[PDB]
Parts: C-alpha cells; sequence; structure tokens
C-alpha cells in the first residue's frame, strides 16, 4: 500500500498490465477498508479483464469484489454464479452469498465451517470474519431500503435484536458510514429517510455528464492524435 | 437534538459533571429547553470554455 | 355603482349596499325602484344574480392584477359562503374565459399552467434584452446630455 | 427602502407603515396599478405582494453617489467576468 | 499577366483594338474598419440568447 | 344486450360528468366530489382508481390521507426518446467496430 | 415620425472621403453635407449624399458659411442623374455637436421639413459606434422647463443594397468576415459584448461623476430612466429561475452525450481504418 501511494502507473499502459494493477490496488485497498473505493476498481478491472481467458483471473476478481460488496451490502448478481467456466468454481462462495442474503446464523456457521479452508484459501478468512460481522449492517441496509421509517422495536423484530437500545446503536453505527441516509427525529422515534429531491435541477447530472463529456473529448482527441500516418 | 437525561443516558459519563465537561470540550451543545444552491456560473463556465477548446485549437 | 363594476379595486357587497341599497332595492324620490331589482321574485333573483356578479367582476379584475386569494378571504371579500362561490367561479371557468385551480387549503386563483421553465427563462432573457434598454438609456446620456456637454 | 433583497412585503409593513387595515392594502394595490404607476401582484394566500413597478423619483444628490457606487460594483463585476473569459478562452480568441 | 483575359472580351476586340489594365483596388485602414460595421452586430447580441422555445425546438429537429 | 349496453353508457356518463366537473378544481376532497356527484366514497374512489389507472384522467390519489392530486406530464421528453434509441444505435456501431477490429 | 435610419455604406465613404480631401488642409476637424435618399414616413434609408462649402468659426460659435444655391444646385445635378433621392438630412464629422448644429438644421428645413441630423464618427470606431442620426424637436425642455430644441436619437441601421453590398464584400475579404458562426467566432462575439456593455457602464458612470459633484445639472429624465434601469435588472435568486438547471441540463444532454460520443464513435472509426490502411500497405509493401 505504501509503495502504491507514492507511485503513478503509466496511463499509457498496456490493457492487461493495467486490469492486473487495478486488481492489486483493489485487493490492498479491500484488505486496506477501503470498500468503496475497492468494488469501484474491480468493476474496472473486470471490464478490463479478457472475456474468454483468465479464468483463474476472473475467479478471484468475482470472488473479492462478492466480499467487498457484501461487506458494503451489496448483494452480488446471481448471473455471475450461473457460466460454465465459473459456477462450480464459486459454487463455495454461492453457499456463502446465499448464507449471506438468508442471515442465519446457523447455516452461516455451518457454511464457515464447510468452507473456511477456501476462504482462507484466497486469504478472506479475516475478510470473511468482517463479512460474518457486516450481514447485519447489509440486513439493516435492505430494512431502510424498504422503509423510509421503521420504530426501533420494529427493526429488532425484524432483525432479531432483542433490545431497542441495541438496535439504536446498531443502526447509529450503520447511518454513520454511507449506507443509509435519514433523520432521525427522537423526539417521536422517525428514521424519516432524507426527501428524495429531485434529481434533476440539482446539478448532479450537470456533473455526471461533465465528467462523461470530458471523457469522450479524451478518447476522440487522443484518437486524432493516434491517426499515425506512414511515410510513404 | 438529543435530551439533557437520554444524552447523559448514553455517553456513558456515569458523573453528569464528566457529561458536561465532554459536551464543553465539543460545540455540541445543550440547548435551551435541556435539548442538545446557487448557479457557481464559474467552474462550469470554464468546464464549457473547455469544451469549446477541444473543439477548436485543431488536434 | 357603474364606477365600481367597471374601474378596477375590489367590489365590496357590504359598502355597496351600505352606498346604493336605498337606491337599489328601494325606490329614489328622484328615481323609483328599477323592476329589476325590486322586492319582486324577478328582483331578488338579480339580486343574488349581483352578489354573485361581484365574485365574477372580483375575478376577472383579480385575473388581470392578482395572483392568488384564500377561499376564506376572498369568500369574505365577496361576503358568501365558500361552497357558492366555488360554483360560480367554476361556471365562469367551464365556459373558457377565467383562469383559476382550486385547492382544499389554497384556492389559488391564477395558471402562474404555472409559467414553464422554458417561458420563464423567455421572461428573463426578455427583461435581459429589455435591460437592452440600457443601450437607449447610455446613447440618451450621451446625446441629450451632449447639448448639455456643449453647454458644460 | 428595501432593495430587492426582500420584495415580498408582508401585509404588516403596509399596515403599520401606511395607517391600514391589511383589508385595505390589496385595494390601494390595485388602485395605484390602474392609475399606472406600479405593476406588481398580491399573494393573499401568504400575505405579500410582490413588486415590479416603473415609477421614478427625484434622487437626492447622495442617492445619486450611492447609486454611483452600485453602479461600480455592476460594472466591475462586469469587468471581472470579461478577463476571466478572455483569460479561459484566450487559446480561441487568437 | 497575373490575370487571364476573357474570351468574350477577346473577342470583341480585347488585345487587337484595347488593353485591360489590372485594376487595383486602394482600401486604407479606415475605410475596413469603417466597412466593417456593415456587419459588426452590436454589443448586445453577444449577450442576447436565443429563444429557449426556438432553441429546444431546433434541439430536437 | 341492453344491461351490458346500459351498464356500459352509465360508466361513460358517469366518466363524462367526473370530467366535465373538476376541470375547475386542482386539489378537491374526495369527498366534495362524492357528494356532488352522489356515490359511496369506496365506489367513486375505485372508479377515479380505475380512471387513472387506464390513463383516462392525468393525475395521482394520496389515500394516505385521501386526496387526488392533479398534474401533465411536459412532452419536451422527445428529445430523451431520440437520445436513448441513438445511444443503442451507436452500440451497434460500436459493435461493428468490433468486428473490423477482429479483422485487425 | 421615423422609427428607424438606415445609413448605406456609401454615405459612409463619402463622409470618409469628404473628410480626407478636407483635412489634406482642412484642420476643422468637422465639415458639413447634404446627404440624400428616398424619403419614407417610415424607416428611413440614406443612399447618397454631396459636401457643400462650409466654413464655421471658433468665435462664440456663431458665425458660420453654408452656400444653400450650391446645396440646390447640387440637389439639382443628383434629380438630373437620379430623380428618386431627395434631401432628408446632414452630416458632419467631429463627434461632439457644436453650437450651429441645431441651427443648422433650422436652415434645412425649409428644403425638407424633416431633416434629421446624422453624425458619421471617422477616427473613433472602437466598440459600437459607427453613426448617430440626431432630428430635431419642437419641446422647451420639457413640462416645466425654459426653451431649447435638443435633437432627438433615432435608432441608426447599417444596411445596404444588393450591388452596393458587393462593392463592400469586394472591398472586403481580408481575413475578416466569414458569415457563419463558428464557435471560437461567437466566443469572440460574447467577448465582444462584455466589452461594449462595459463601455457602456463606464460612460454612464462618468456622467454621474459629473452630475453628482455639480459639475453638470440633474436632468431629470436621465435621473428617471436610471431608477427605472437599475430597478429593471433581474434576480438570479428566488429559486424558481434558478430551476434554470433543468435546461441547462436538458442542453448538456445534447451537447454531452449526443454529440460528443458520436464524434467520439465517429473519431475511433477513423483511426481503426488507418491502421487497417496501414497494416494493408504494410503487408502489400512484406
Amino acid at each position: 500500500e505504501k509503495l502504491v501511494s507514492k507511485s503513478v502507473f503509466p496511463e499509457q499502459a498496456n490493457n492487461n498490465e493495467w486490469a492486473r494493477y487495478l486488481y492489486y490496488t483493489g485487493r490492498i485497498k479491500a484488505i486496506q477498508l477501503e470498500y468503496s473505493e475497492a468494488r469501484r476498481t474491480m468493476t474496472n478491472a473486470l471490464r478490463k479483464a479478457p472475456q474468454h481467458t483468465a479464468v483463474g483471473f476472473k475467479q478471484t476478481v468475482h470472488k473479492l469484489l462478492i466480499v467487498v460488496e457484501l461487506l458494503l451490502g451489496e448483494i452480488p448478481d446471481r448471473l455471475q454464479f450461473r457460466q460454465p467456466s465459473l459456477k462450480r468454481s464459486l459454487m463455495p462462495y454461492f453457499l456463502l452469498t446465499q448464507a449471506v442474503r438468508t442471515g442465519n446464523l446457523a447455516k452461516f456457521n455451518q457454511v464457515l465451517d464447510q468452507f473456511g479452508e477456501k476462504f482462507q484459501a484466497d486469504g478472506t478468512y479475516t475478510l470473511i470474519i468482517r463479512l460474518r460481522h457486516n450481514v447485519i449492517k447489509t440486513g439493516v441496509r435492505m430494512i431502510s431500503l424498504s422503509y423510509s421509517r421503521i420504530s426501533l422495536a420494529d427493526i429488532a423484530q425484524k432483525l432479531q435484536l432483542d433490545s431497542p437500545e441495541d438496535a439504536e446503536f446498531i443502526v447509529a453505527k450503520a447511518i454513520r458510514d454511507g449506507v443509509i441516509e435519514a433523520s432521525i427525529n427522537h423526539e417521536k422515534g422517525y428514521v424519516q429517510s432524507k426527501e428524495m429531491i429531485d434529481i434533476y435541477s440539482t446539478r448532479e447530472p450537470q456533473l455526471a455528464f461533465h465528467q462523461r463529456i470530458s471523457f469522450c473529448l479524451d478518447i476522440h482527441n487522443m484518437s486524432v492524435k493516434a491517426m499515425r500516418f506512414p511515410p510513404k | 437534538k438529543i435530551l439533557f437525561t437520554e444524552a447523559t443516558r448514553i455517553l456513558f459519563f456515569n458523573t453528569p459533571k464528566k457529561m458536561t465537561d465532554y459536551a464543553k470540550k465539543r460545540g455540541w451543545v445543550l440547548g435551551p429547553n435541556n435539548y442538545y444552491t446557487t448557479i457557481p456560473s464559474t467552474e462550469l463556465a470554464k468546464q464549457v470554455i473547455e469544451y469549446a477548446r477541444q473543439l477548436e485549437m485543431i488536434v | 355603482l357603474l364606477k365600481l363594476f367597471t374601474t378596477m379595486e375590489l367590489m365590496r357587497w357590504s359598502t355597496l349596499v351600505e352606498d346604493y341599497g336605498m337606491e337599489l332595492r328601494k325606490g329614489s324620490l328622484e328615481s323609483p325602484a328599477t323592476d329589476v331589482f325590486g322586492s319582486t321574485e324577478e328582483g331578488e333573483k338579480r339580486w343574488k344574480d349581483l352578489k354573485n356578479r361581484v365574485v365574477e367582476h372580483n375575478i376577472r379584475i383579480m385575473a388581470k392584477y392578482y395572483t392568488r386569494i384564500t377561499m376564506k378571504r376572498m369568500a369574505q371579500l365577496l361576503d358568501l359562503s365558500v361552497d357558492e362561490s366555488e360554483a360560480f367561479l367554476s361556471n365562469l371557468v367551464v365556459n373558457k374565459t377565467i383562469f383559476a385551480k382550486v385547492d382544499r387549503l389554497a384556492g389559488i386563483i391564477n395558471f402562474q399552467r404555472p409559467k414553464d421553465p422554458n417561458n420563464l427563462l423567455n421572461d428573463w432573457s426578455q427583461k435581459l434584452n429589455s435591460l437592452m434598454s440600457l443601450v437607449n438609456k447610455t446613447t440618451h446620456l450621451i446625446a441629450k446630455e451632449e447639448m448639455i456637454h456643449n453647454l458644460q | 427602502t428595501r432593495p430587492a433583497n426582500h420584495r415580498q412585503l408582508t401585509f404588516e409593513e403596509i399596515a403599520k407603515s401606511a395607517k391600514i387595515t391589511v383589508n385595505e392594502v390589496e385595494l390601494l394595490v390595485m388602485k395605484a396599478l390602474s392609475v399606472g404607476l406600479v405593476k406588481g401582484s398580491i399573494d393573499e394566500v401568504d400575505k405579500r405582494v410582490h413588486m415590479t413597478w416603473v415609477q421614478p423619483r427625484v434622487l437626492d444628490l447622495q442617492q445619486i453617489k450611492g447609486m454611483k457606487d452600485r453602479l461600480e460594483f455592476w460594472c466591475t463585476d462586469v469587468k471581472s467576468m470579461e478577463m476571466l473569459v478572455e483569460h479561459q478562452a484566450h487559446d480561441i480568441l487568437t | 499577366h497575373l490575370n487571364k483575359p476573357s474570351i468574350q472580351a477577346l473577342i470583341h476586340g480585347l488585345n487587337r483594338h484595347y488593353y485591360s489594365i489590372t485594376i487595383n483596388y486602394r482600401k486604407n485602414e479606415l475605410e475596413q474598419k469603417m466597412l466593417l460595421n456593415l456587419h459588426k452586430k452590436s454589443w448586445m447580441e453577444g449577450l442576447t440568447l436565443q429563444d429557449y422555445s426556438e432553441h429546444c425546438k431546433h434541439n430536437e429537429s | 344486450i341492453i344491461s351490458t349496453h346500459l351498464a356500459k353508457l352509465y360508466d361513460n356518463l358517469l366518466e363524462q360528468n367526473l370530467i366535465r366537473v373538476i376541470e375547475p378544481f386542482s386539489r378537491v376532497q374526495i369527498e366534495h366530489i362524492s357528494s356532488l356527484i352522489k356515490l359511496s366514497k369506496a365506489d367513486v374512489e375505485r372508479k377515479l382508481s380505475q380512471m387513472i389507472l387506464d390513463k383516462k384522467f392525468h393525475g395521482i390519489l394520496d389515500q394516505g390521507e385521501g386526496v387526488l392530486i392533479i398534474f401533465d406530464e411536459p412532452p419536451v421528453d422527445k428529445t430523451y426518446e431520440a437520445a436513448l434509441e441513438t445511444i443503442q444505435n451507436m452500440s451497434k456501431v460500436v459493435d461493428s467496430l468490433y468486428n473490423k477490429a477482429k479483422k485487425l | 415620425a421615423v422609427q428607424k435610419v438606415v445609413v448605406h455604406p456609401l454615405v459612409l465613404l463619402s463622409v470618409v472621403d469628404h473628410f480626407n480631401r478636407i483635412g489634406k488642409v482642412g484642420n476643422q476637424k468637422r465639415v458639413v453635407g447634404v446627404l440624400l435618399g428616398s424619403w419614407q414616413k417610415k424607416v428611413l434609408d440614406v443612399s447618397n449624399s454631396f459636401a457643400v462649402p462650409f466654413d464655421e468659426d471658433d468665435k462664440d460659435d456663431s458665425v458660420w458659411f453654408l452656400d444653400h444655391d450650391y446645396l440646390e444646385n447640387m440637389y439639382g445635378m443628383f434629380k438630373k442623374v437620379n430623380a428618386r433621392e431627395r434631401i432628408v438630412g446632414w452630416y458632419h464629422t467631429g463627434p461632439k455637436l457644436h453650437k450651429n448644429d441645431i441651427a443648422i438644421n433650422e436652415l434645412m428645413k425649409r428644403y425638407c421639413p424633416n431633416s434629421v441630423l446624422v453624425i458619421i464618427d471617422v477616427k473613433p470606431k472602437d466598440l459600437g459606434l459607427p453613426t448617430e442620426a440626431y432630428i430635431s424637436v419642437e419641446e422647451v425642455h420639457d413640462d416645466g422647463t425654459p426653451t431649447s430644441k435638443t435633437f432627438e436619437h433615432v435608432t441608426s441601421e447599417i444596411g445596404a443594397e444588393e450591388a452596393e453590398e458587393v462593392g463592400v464584400e469586394h472591398l472586403l475579404r481580408d481575413i475578416k468576415d466569414t458569415t457563419v458562426g463558428t464557435l471560437s467566432q461567437r466566443i469572440t462575439n460574447q467577448v465582444h459584448g462584455l466589452k461594449g456593455l462595459n463601455s457602456k457602464l463606464l460612460d454612464i458612470r462618468s456622467y454621474l461623476e459629473k452630475v453628482a459633484t455639480g459639475k453638470l445639472p440633474i436632468n431629470h429624465q436621465i435621473i428617471y430612466q436610471l431608477q427605472d434601469v437599475f430597478n429593471l435588472l433581474p434576480d438570479v435568486s428566488l429559486q424558481e429561475f434558478v430551476k434554470a438547471f433543468y435546461l441547462k441540463t436538458n442542453d448538456q444532454m445534447v451537447v454531452v452525450y449526443l454529440a460528443s460520443l458520436i464524434r467520439s464513435v465517429v473519431a475511433l472509426h477513423n483511426l481503426i481504418n488507418n491502421k487497417i490502411a496501414n497494416r494493408d500497405a504494410e503487408k502489400k509493401e512484406g
């Protein structure tokens, strides 16, 4: 990680080496707890990953993006658990994801006891420890996405927290991070989420479009510079 | 806004005086009843001027 | 009375009677009571008709020179209950002569459809090139005051 | 008095200032529009009046100086943005 | 000899009864700058926005 | 053939009554419109829900307080309609360019 | 009377020629002549002009000469040449109006009742002042003021008909023109508009400086039009205008995604074709 921070990767480097560097820095910041940038980088690398070859590469990248996502609360898409070249290889991680989405500590414990060798084999046993300890945050994430407001007693009932104060503490920790946007009203008990203001007339589309058009302009300029006429 | 009593309860400062000192140590204040944009038109203008620049000045 | 019903400004029904009612419903010594506003059945029909005509003249003059009026407040500004005033404004709007749209708590009387972005930036750009009356302003400040510049 | 920073004037201001009842502010505004001095509008719901009026007055040489300063502020804003766009587009202006 | 005589003039006696003298236009900078005002729009349309509705219709087309 | 036809006519005339009125209003209580139209709350609620669901009358129903809201959908969206379809058009162009790259 | 006065790019050249031919020795700095043209009770267009022998003396600005029979004779000659143009007004250089302007206008009102002063600025051609046309009006000074004349400004345009504008173009055709508006030229136009706005700002500020300290009298209609114009300024606040973000981002749709992505794809397509073409050229050559 320290070497990465003081080393700037060349932009002209070939696609596969760029994908390798992206994978390496993504693993570094995933075990370094920079989960958002981690998932962004592995999604980029998979976009740069070869479609046909690099089966082992795509398998490791898929495994680490799965764990990074569900650590952040995001559920990996089922289709990546369906291609023949990845199905049985992610079958341990597929059962992992099944336990994570179900969230039952019994099946979770049985899955851990059955696949811990695979979990450490990728250097993710500590990662799956944090996974086992972030499944609750994931649960709170879908709870808050579904409900605009919810009493902490209802939180404890739907999440099996056994205490309103425990629910308060856990939801406060979860809302500290950028997982849930809300406005807690302890006068009455509201978890009233922020008003979903119109994305248009909010300058956000302007910024996203500015970034995208800058990307297209750089692509066009680099293309027009790379015409490379021959001498004869 | 968070009430004096519940704040003292959840701030884990068993001495209410300790809770008050830790409250003054921060800017998070007691409250009266014990109950604790524009069009910048410059950076975006720079952006559109930059777009025009990338259209002009040849390759 | 014809002035208050033709020129602008709100038609206060209460002072309308207190100023012309010894003269509409009753017969003046100078001129006897009109056969349109007597105690006859047609007289009282026209009487309530004008009690709604103050409503419509009010509505028209506010359409040119108001933006919004509240249902309780305009009801007492025409001295009726809410429901019949709503019904009469409905009759004024349905035949396509008055813009209005009524809420249970707002009862705004305007179509300000509210100025769309295209139209409101059109108005702003107009006022901006109407601000280009600044060019007339400066050319006049130099011309009409240049016959002063040579006069010092 | 209020330089359009808060155009919406609550009926309390017109009532206390003009020494009138809030029932009559609307009437006098309507009269002023009718004669041709102001061209504003009335919001009874929130008890506010919007004013866009075209009646000027004599201007009290100290007020001439104040409006001179306002002109200076807006002209230096114009100048500053002109230099900004010129510097940013110097590549294209040629 | 920079410019070529035309067939029409040539048939009508050019280079047989009369010669075409090269024509040069004396145009100093002052007259050029004054003629430039014929299409110098103004300081206003450089700040006058095009109609937004017409802008949207043009963009849609 | 007369029960069905007259039921259809009754529904249609109910629709015509509900559009010929409420034109003055932009936000009117269902109680007001029902009392002016002489139906039960539930039946008129179902009829208004059907009317909006059929997109016969633009609006939306806030039963959380029990009110009908009215608005219009601006047709400027045609530019985005062109935009997205042109986007996947250029996507197919890019696919053909990808094939041309496979040639290289 | 006239809501617009059109000055052809021929009377401009006539005034320049007159000013030059005089200022060879004629350091009067201001020369007066007669401008003809088709006369309309609508927009007025000046199609031609001639120079009368005008003399002015700096003493008291009241002794001057204008040979009027020369005026009549030249107008007769122009009638013989083209009877269509009629005496319309007059011109003089020296953009600062002198004292004899109104007196000369009264002198020339007999040959045409609606005589208009048309000043031609010769040397100062910085931003926006090709000409200024004035007409005398019969009002003392205002509702409650003593007598004056007070030439009235009329909006002026520089417009040409066919077979005159082509001469202008042929006289032009330097690196100038480019009637089609490229992005570069449009941004340059915006910069020029800002510059003109600032110059007008400095002019009005200068007059207000001259009035505020009492050197120049307070002119009531001037002050009134001021109060109007600073009343007329818009407000970028009042967050309903600010919802112009709607149309700004709507524009960003057509500029950012459509044309820019299409241009990028087109450039890439041009790239790959060259890369095949270069590859094919190499193969034709091991």
